């Protein structure tokens, strides 16, 4: 974000849980898990202006 | 669904409240809280029907921060009816 | 003679809680220097 | 000293915009300023037309 | 303050903006905002004077409702996109809420009423923190979300702030409130270029911080909250009269000094983006800000106001010095203009 | 002295002892309080501060040689007496400078008390200055606003400083003082209208004494008890320092008070408030000249330690 | 803007790629300015603290003139890189998307009829 | 051109470092030589403009001024050694430095290739000037005068800032060289009709036009002599220099967008000239003389005929020198008299024989006596104006008759008539006062011998 | 030194200024294109990172 | 035309115009209720500004 002290430090205290398809407790997938993946592996390397 | 529009309007009705004081600081500090309940209920509701368990931490973090927030708010309130003998807002007009 | 340095009266205007005093605004009075109002016995 | 102050620093503190003062305060600033415009425009336009049509001699005029 | 408490509070007032900036999960950005709200309130009432309790109770209510509105935006997004963070798809109303809310915490435009009043009842010191280390947090949140916010609203809040700040300042004679009003104005320029070139917002802020921090440590060196009070600067400490003069004209946009660059490049960027309507009106009333800056100049430097005999007594005693920061932040601010290209 | 020092020891709490108190002795223009003071001081080793003077601040700062009158605010107690209700108002300017001088003295006293731990006898104090102004307004000496300006300065600065622990007091009826004046002859001091002396004591009796009675220990002494420092000293050692605001001064509270008195420029910050009553006003042209001239005195043109005139050295590395 | 670029170093000051660029000459007018900017800070400090302006803190004067300058070389070293990235980025695009930036060919004046507005 | 500038900067170190007693001579002696280095720019054996380097250039229009800007700093520092000799030794070294920075900044502004370099330096000159006028101004009203001088220039300035950034986007560089050799032809839209006004208005304001000239009478009245010399000799001409270099672009619109100003100026020339006829303050009369003789210039930088331009260049340099001379002698009367009133102090020639000769020559320069560059200048603007419309001679003909009347009235009621009975006795003339004058007129005599150097870009 | 030096110096000054001018304008066109096209390194706004998508086998089947 | 008409129109008028603005804009009760509702009005207008330009 504004100051990426997280990527730099390598820590991931705030990224592991930002979307539904992220690791769910006890490996219990959340609903919609079939699409968000398909909609973020698509928009990866393509910026937003062209993720839209 | 509609359930969400009721909660959202509850937050707006609570919004209209905090933004229109009626001579009672306590009442406001009480309206303010009405929002936090509406936010807590809405966050919990969607997290629950999205089966998004990774996010349930938030519904509570919201309450924990909101409680202290209110603690600070009430200490200011007690401070005011110690300096002016009332919580009435009109008294708070020295900074003009 | 000597460059006119401001007299007391020139200074006076800058006192008062508002520079350009209004109709009702002028009725106000400058804030206490100590930042603590005399207030009341309460 | 009472004379100079009365004549250059006691004027605007004693100005009240009336008629006979603003009518006369506009005829003086814009009156001739509009008069000469139709004096200079008409001449400059007469000149230009004549130059365009080919009549103005502009002889031995190698300067401007 | 039990020095331990001082540490906990100060840490929070400092962990508050830093969490906001570092995190991406908006939620964590909200609590960063929440911690700043909780940490600042204790310091605000340190004198505990009757004016102070009023200040904090206003600051807190204004800050709290805005905090709740920012949370509502995050809660709504969570339903419109499972993500906990604004995305291209975000409903426009969702973002506009965040603008209004964040423009209340920062105190821009039609929500500019709380700042002048809280700046009036808090000490000069806590005044600085309330003006400059509490603007970093919300602005971070906006700068991160710039691609998505509305160009129209920002501009309206921008222009309004410039006007309100300027007009408000003209009448004020209390210094704390003159600064509060200036901050509203500068904050306006900053939010004007956010939609177009966020990187310039971060310049129009730093320069504001490098200008305001010296200006306030100047006001408190003699702890003068009145212009009449700062006007007798010539007797209390004569040297700061020179730089106080340039820093205030620098705060306004006059060309040789560092203060022109933020306005100049913001105008260059807005014209590059074609807002030659908006930019023009902003620059024009920006000129109103210098009028009240120079009126203070008059009282403090160009003209010597009469002083009190008891002042001779304060001269005798050695004047506690101004920290080094004053100098390093006065010069880097009054004259860096020859080095603008690198700054931008 | 700062939080750093305080954090690591340097606590006023560890430096206080029974003999450590702020004791002021107040009386009429000639109560022999000067004598009682020195003795009480000699008794408990208390640093005896002399009554505040026009040049007390100059003796306080830098060289300590007495300053020229105009440098010290152009105040004459001498002129106070020979020309009461003067056109220029030297009497009010004298009183305002006197209040600033005791503000410096009281603050210097508190700094010695919290640092050394030794107590302090300050004779008259900011707390006992109002009686002169009350009598002056009761007389034609000062006008009503003049009074308001002093009261405003008093309300702004005096509350911050802690109250006198006890306020030893002497009393000697107006006839006594006038007679006492005759013994030390001075044309000026001599011509003090009795009624004015009447008004000074009246204030202590009525206003100052009971005022402080509730706040601090009050020991009133008849002239006879006086001139017997031993007995008075005995009584001080006898009173119990309980009632008063001093009870709540925890170490973490003293630190801030110390850092105030440690900064003279603040102690009298509100003494220079920009209230423009005519007597107080320097005036820019006169004030600028007096400044260029006070600031050019040797050792004053630069901060202590940096002016070479008086023999300071090492300036190029300081 | 330039953030989001491929390879961006998330928190680094000046990526090693900036090694390729020439180092700023220590006497670059700018670094020399920073020096003077610094000396003045020093002198100003002495003044505000009421010390002999030039003859005091000759150690500090050095810290200042030498702190500012130190800062410069390492800042300019970066700002120089940032600008250099800007070209690498800009020029590249002009090519990768050539059609959008087409090399036009102007006509010589002999062909261009430019209007003449007679002053007269 | 960094010898006309770097050595100048170094003056500042010398005013500060030097002894309090010797500060005046080091500064004045050195800038006299600084003027001598300035004379090297005059060596232009060829037509090509001398582009010293990327940012710094000097063409025929700037060169005649850079030398005047360098020349007056010596004189300004010699005219203000009296007042400002009652100061504390650190107020002086500030005034001397302020004067030094004005020509450093003004030398660069007149010698600047990039138009926005002109703007930044252009509007910076206000800082030094406002300090000189407000800080040392004798009258109670200088705070007001300073405000007028800052706002009229500033409100004009921000439109120019927007306009120049605008052309940079439209053309792609604000470099005066390129802008000249590139096709920038405005298209007579309604908007362009605004651009033109944006660029010219800021220059038209500091070059007092009839509509916005109230700032100059108020400013010179309370300004100290050095500030009044700078405002009349170099500061006002900054506006003219700007109009010459900025109208290279906006080429088509001024053909028809100038009428408003031209008429404002020529009618303005008559009224400003006339009110000089009955104004009691001498400094007031010289200031309105300055407005009228500068109203002629905005009416030649707008007709835009070769002769106008160099008529303008001739008059600007000439009137600059003459006005100062008048403002400098006005001060000498003011310091002994202690009042600006023209009616007092009558008969001075009887008591100050020479200053009166300087007064006479200054007045003859003020009115157009013929073997003077002042007349050549007006004769040329007059010619072109006549070409624009033969009727112009009527208005430029009422001004000549009025200009003769007020110029001689200043001599007749100040330097002739019976002596004032007993004002504070008027001490004799110092040699500084007389030289400060001689230094103004000896160059006026020398330039009139070879007018070619100050003829402008056009010829 | 001569007429040669200024003529050749002025041409060098013009080439630097002409080339700087062409580039400044091209920047404005490139920057217009990448903002809208988003097909160039500048103006590449972020979207979530696939480095967190959990591709593990979930106990809950069918997803 | 000099002095009054050319000083009342350009230099003085602009002096008067803005002072009125500050006076009207800066004459505030200082009471929170008033100020806050103004926040209410703002939210309403901005809600609309988005709505109508949807
Ligand atoms: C658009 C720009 C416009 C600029 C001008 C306008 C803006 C600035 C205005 C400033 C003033 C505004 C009004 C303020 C209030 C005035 C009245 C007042 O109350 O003043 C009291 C106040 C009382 O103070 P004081 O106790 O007498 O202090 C003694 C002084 O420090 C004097 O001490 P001293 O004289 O005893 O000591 C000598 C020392 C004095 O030192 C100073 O005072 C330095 C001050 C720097 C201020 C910078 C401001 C910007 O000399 C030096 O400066 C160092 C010389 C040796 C080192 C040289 C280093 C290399 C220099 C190379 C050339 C530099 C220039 C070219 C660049 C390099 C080549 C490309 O008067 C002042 O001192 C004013 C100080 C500031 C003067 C600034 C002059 C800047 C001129 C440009
Ligand atoms: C200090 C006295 C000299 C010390 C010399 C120390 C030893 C040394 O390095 O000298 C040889 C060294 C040899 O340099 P070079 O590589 O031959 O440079 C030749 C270039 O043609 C010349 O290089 P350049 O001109 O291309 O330098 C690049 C840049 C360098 O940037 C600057 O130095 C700007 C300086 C503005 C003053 O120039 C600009 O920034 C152009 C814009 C300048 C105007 C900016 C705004 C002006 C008014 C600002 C007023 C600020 C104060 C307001 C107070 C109120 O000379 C220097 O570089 C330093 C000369 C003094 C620079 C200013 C120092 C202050
Ligand atoms: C178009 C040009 C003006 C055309 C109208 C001229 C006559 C106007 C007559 C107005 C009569 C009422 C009046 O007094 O003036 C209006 C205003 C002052 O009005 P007020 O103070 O209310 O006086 C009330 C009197 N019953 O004062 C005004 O607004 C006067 C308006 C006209 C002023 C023209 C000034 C031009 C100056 C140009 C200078 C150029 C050099
Ligand atoms: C004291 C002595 C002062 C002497 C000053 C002399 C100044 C002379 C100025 C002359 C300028 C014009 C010269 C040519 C005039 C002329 O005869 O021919 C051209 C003239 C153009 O006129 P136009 O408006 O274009 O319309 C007419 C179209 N056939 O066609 C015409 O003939 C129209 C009528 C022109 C009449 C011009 C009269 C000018 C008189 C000037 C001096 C008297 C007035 C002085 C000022 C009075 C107002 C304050
Ligand atoms: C008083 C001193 C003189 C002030 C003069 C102000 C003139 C108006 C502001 C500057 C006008 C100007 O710069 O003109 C050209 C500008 C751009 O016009 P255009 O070419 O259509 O640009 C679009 C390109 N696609 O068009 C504009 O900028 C028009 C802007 C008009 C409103 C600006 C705000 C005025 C506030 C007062
Ligand atoms: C075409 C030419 C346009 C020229 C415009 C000139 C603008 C400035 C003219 C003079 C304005 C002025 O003198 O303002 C005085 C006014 C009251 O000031 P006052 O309360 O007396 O305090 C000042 C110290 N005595 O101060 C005020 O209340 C504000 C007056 C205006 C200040 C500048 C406004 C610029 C607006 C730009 C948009
Ligand atoms: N407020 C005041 N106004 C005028 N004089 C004062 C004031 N306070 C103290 N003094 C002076 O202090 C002196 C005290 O008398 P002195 O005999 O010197 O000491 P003591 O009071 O101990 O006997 C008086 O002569 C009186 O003039």
């Amino acid at each position: 974000p504004f100051l990426d002290i997280q990527k730099k430090l390598g820590i991931s205290l705030d990224r592991h849980f930002m979307f539904l398809s992220a690791e769910q407790p006890y490996k219990n997938a959340a609903r919609c898990h079939a699409f968000e993946k398909e909609w973020i592996e698509c928009a990866h390397g393509i910026g937003g202006t062209r993720a839209k | 669904p509609s359930t969400f529009f009721n909660l959202t309007m509850a937050f707006s009705l609570s919004l209209l409240g905090t933004l229109m004081f009626r001579s009672h600081l306590m009442s406001t500090l009480l309206c303010l809280e009405g929002m936090v309940l509406s936010l807590f209920i809405m966050t919990s509701v969607t997290s629950l029907n999205s089966n998004s368990m990774s996010s349930m931490p938030i519904p509570i973090t919201i309450l924990v921060f909101a409680a202290c927030e209110a603690a600070v708010g009430l200490a200011l309130l007690v401070k005011v009816s110690n300096t002016y003998g009332t919580d009435y807002v009109q008294n708070l007009n020295l900074l003009q | 003679a000597r460059q006119w340095q401001p007299d007391i009266e020139w200074a006076e205007q800058f006192s008062g809680a508002v520079m350009y005093p209004s109709k009702e605004t002028a009725h106000w009075k400058p804030p206490p220097w100590n930042d603590v109002d005399i207030l009341k016995e309460k | 000293i009472r004379w100079t102050y009365a004549r250059s620093a006691n004027i605007y503190p004693n100005f009240r915009p009336t008629p006979k003062n603003s009518l006369l305060g506009a005829v003086a600033g814009f009156g001739p300023l509009i008069f000469w415009y139709y004096v200079f425009k008409t001449d400059r336009d007469r000149k230009e037309r004549l130059i365009q049509e080919g009549k103005l001699d502009r002889k031995f005029n190698i300067s401007y | 303050m039990n020095p331990i408490t001082l540490a906990i509070i100060y840490f929070t007032i400092f962990l508050g903006p830093v969490i906001t900036m570092s995190s991406t999960n908006l939620m964590l950005m909200w609590v960063g905002l929440e911690f700043s709200l909780l940490a600042i309130i204790p310091m605000l009432i340190n004198k505990k004077n009757p004016r102070s309790t009023e200040a904090a109770t206003k600051y807190f209510v204004t800050q709290a409702t805005a905090s709740m509105i920012i949370l509502l935006a995050i809660v709504l997004n969570y339903k419109q996109l499972g993500t906990w963070m604004f995305q291209q798809q975000t409903n426009g109303l969702i973002l506009n809420m965040t603008l209004m809310a964040l423009s209340m915490k920062l105190g821009l435009a039609p929500f500019h009423f709380w700042l002048p009043e809280v700046t009036q009842g808090i000490p000069l010191h806590m005044g600085l923190i309330l003006l400059t280390w509490q603007k970093i947090a919300p602005l971070s949140i906006l700068i991160q979300i710039y691609p998505l916010l509305n160009s129209t609203i920002i501009l309206m809040l921008a222009i309004t702030s410039i006007f309100m700040g300027a007009w408000g300042g003209l009448n004020q004679t209390q210094m704390r409130k003159i600064m509060a009003y200036s901050s509203i104005a500068h904050m306006g320029w900053m939010l004007a270029i956010l939609p177009y070139n966020p990187s310039l917002t971060l310049l129009n802020l730093m320069i504001y911080i490098i200008l305001t921090a010296p200006m306030f440590m100047a006001l408190m060196l003699n702890n003068s909250m009145t212009i009449n009070s700062i006007s007798l600067l010539w007797n209390k400490t004569p040297a700061m009269l020179t730089m106080i003069s340039l820093m205030l004209l620098s705060l306004g946009g006059l060309p040789p000094l560092t203060g022109f660059l933020p306005k100049w490049i913001i105008i260059t960027e807005l014209m590059k983006n074609n807002c030659l309507i908006m930019a023009t009106l902003m620059a024009m009333m920006a000129l109103l800000n210098l009028f009240f800056y120079t009126r203070l100049i008059y009282s403090t430097s160009l003209t010597m106001f009469p002083t009190n005999n008891n002042s001779k007594m304060m001269t005798h005693q050695t004047k506690t010095k101004p920290n080094l920061m004053f100098s390093t932040l006065a010069i880097m601010s009054t004259m860096t203009l020859p080095l603008a290209p690198q700054l931008i | 002295y700062g939080l750093l020092a305080a954090i690591l020891g340097d606590k006023t709490t560890k430096k206080l002892h029974e003999y450590s108190r702020v004791i002021t002795v107040d009386g009429n223009i000639c109560s022999g309080k000067n004598k009682l003071a020195k003795e009480i001081a000699q008794q408990l080793g208390m640093k005896h501060y002399p009554e505040a003077g026009i040049q007390y601040s100059s003796t306080t700062t830098g060289d300590g040689r007495p300053l020229d009158i105009e440098f010290s605010g152009s105040c004459s107690l001498e002129k106070f007496y020979d020309d009461p209700k003067s056109n220029d108002g030297n009497s009010y300017r004298l009183q305002s400078w006197l209040y600033a001088s005791r503000l410096l003295q009281y603050a210097d006293a508190l700094e010695h008390l919290l640092s050394t731990g030794q107590g302090v006898v300050l004779e008259r104090s900011i707390y006992s200055d109002f009686v002169f102004l009350e009598a002056m307004y009761n007389q034609g000496y000062i006008r009503k606003q003049c009074v308001d300006h002093y009261n405003e300065i008093k309300r702004l600065t005096l509350p911050e400083y802690l109250p006198p622990h006890a306020v030893i007091y002497i009393d000697v009826p107006v006839p006594e003082v006038q007679s006492r004046i005759q013994k030390k002859g001075d044309p000026h001091e001599m011509k003090v209208t009795s009624a004015y002396l009447q008004d000074i004591e009246n204030a202590y009796k009525k206003t100052f004494l009971p005022k402080m009675s509730e706040m601090c220990e009050v020991l009133v002494y008849d002239s006879w008890e006086a001139e017997d420092p031993t007995k008075v000293v005995e009584d001080i050692e006898y009173l119990k320092y309980n009632k008063g605001p001093w009870l709540k001064q925890d170490d973490w509270t003293f630190h801030y008070l110390r850092m105030l008195v440690q900064d003279k420029t603040e102690v009298l910050n509100y003494t220079t408030i920009p209230v423009y009553l005519p007597e107080i006003t320097i005036g820019a042209h006169q004030g600028s000249r007096i400044y260029n001239s006070f600031r050019e005195l040797p050792g004053r043109k630069y901060a202590p330690g940096y002016n070479a005139e008086v023999g300071d050295k090492w300036i190029w590395l300081k | 803007m330039m953030n989001g670029r491929p390879g961006h170093e998330p928190l680094k000051f000046l990526p090693d790629e900036a090694r390729s660029l020439p180092p700023p000459k220590l006497n670059d007018p700018r670094l020399v300015y920073m020096g003077l900017l610094g000396y003045c800070t020093g002198l100003m400090d002495n003044m505000l603290r009421m010390r002999p302006v030039m003859r005091a803190g000759l150690h500090r004067q050095l810290l200042f003139v030498t702190s500012f300058v130190f800062a410069g070389y390492f800042y300019l070293k970066r700002q120089n890189y940032l600008y250099a990235v800007k070209d690498h980025d800009m020029f590249g695009y002009i090519k990768l998307h050539p059609e959008d930036f087409p090399e036009k060919e102007k006509k010589t004046y002999a062909e261009i009829l430019e209007p003449f507005h007679p002053v007269r | 051109m960094l010898k006309i500038i770097l050595p100048s900067l170094m003056l500042l170190p010398l005013t500060w470092l030097s002894s309090p007693k010797k500060t005046w001579t080091n500064v004045t002696s050195y800038s006299f030589l600084i003027s001598l280095t300035s004379l090297t720019l005059l060596w232009q054996t060829d037509e090509n403009y001398k582009n010293f380097s990327n940012m710094f250039s000097s063409d025929p229009l700037s060169t005649p001024l850079i030398i005047l800007t360098a020349w007056l700093l010596p004189l300004m520092l010699m005219a203000s050694q009296n007042h400002l000799k009652k100061d504390n030794n650190v107020l002086q070294k500030l005034y001397i430095s302020m004067l030094i920075s004005l020509q450093i900044l003004l030398i660069m502004t007149f010698s600047a290739t990039e138009l926005i370099m002109f703007y930044i330096l252009f509007e910076a000159t206000l800082i030094p000037t406002l300090i000189i006028i407000t800080r040392w101004g004798n009258q109670t009203e200088r705070l007001n005068a300073g405000i007028y001088f800052l706002f009229y220039t500033l409100i004009g300035s921000i439109p120019l800032l927007i306009a120049l950034i605008l052309i940079q986007n439209h053309v792609g560089t604000l470099n005066l060289m390129i802008l000249s050799f590139t096709t920038h032809t405005l298209d007579a839209s309604w908007s362009n009709n605004l651009l033109w006004l944006a660029c010219m208005m800021a220059f038209l304001i500091k070059m007092p036009l009839y509509g916005v000239h109230l700032w100059l009478p108020k400013a010179h009245v309370e300004a100290p002599i050095a500030g009044s010399m700078i405002l009349a000799a170099i500061l006002l001409k900054l506006g003219s220099y700007g109009m010459i270099r900025i109208s290279i672009i906006l080429d088509p619109l001024t053909k028809y967008m100038a009428y408003p100003f031209i008429l404002l100026s020529l009618w303005g020339m008559i009224m400003t000239s006339s009110i000089c006829l009955r104004q009691t303050d001498l400094k007031s009369l010289i200031a309105y003389s300055s407005v009228s003789h500068m109203a002629l210039v905005i009416a030649s930088i707008m007709i835009q005929t070769p002769w106008s331009f160099m008529g303008a260049t001739m008059l600007m340099i000439a009137h600059g020198l003459t006005s100062s001379l008048l403002f400098c002698l006005a001060n000498s009367n003011y310091e002994r008299i202690h009042s600006r009133t023209m009616i007092m102090a009558r008969g001075l020639q009887m008591v100050f024989p020479l200053m009166a000769t300087w007064w006479l020559m200054a007045s003859l320069a003020n009115l157009a006596l013929p073997p003077s560059i002042n007349l050549m200048g007006e004769l040329f603007i007059t010619m072109s104006l006549f070409s624009w419309s033969n009727f112009t001679i009527i208005l430029m003909g009422i001004n000549i008759i009025i200009t003769g009347m007020y110029s001689m009235y200043m001599i007749i009621t100040t330097q002739r008539g019976k002596l004032t009975n007993h004002m504070i006795n008027l001490q004799p003339s110092h040699t500084r006062e007389l030289t400060l004058m001689a230094l103004h007129m000896i160059p006026l005599i020398l330039l009139t011998t070879s007018p070619k150097l100050i003829t402008g870009l056009t010829m | 030194d001569g007429p040669e030096k200024n003529y050749e110096k002025t041409l060098a000054i013009l080439q630097i200024e002409s080339e700087k001018a062409e580039l400044r304008l091209k920047e404005q066109e490139v920057r217009r294109l990448m903002r809208a096209r988003g097909d160039g390194p500048w103006y590449q706004f972020p979207t979530p990172e696939k480095e967190f998508i959990d591709h593990s086998p979930k106990a809950t089947p069918d997803n | 035309l000099d002095l009054i008409w050319l000083e009342k129109t350009i230099p003085k008028s602009t002096s008067t115009l803005h002072t009125n603005m500050t006076t009207l804009t800066t004459n505030q009760k200082g009471l929170i209720k008033l100020y806050f509702m103004s926040f209410l009005i703002n939210i309403i207008l901005i809600i609309i500004l988005y709505s109508i330009n949807l």
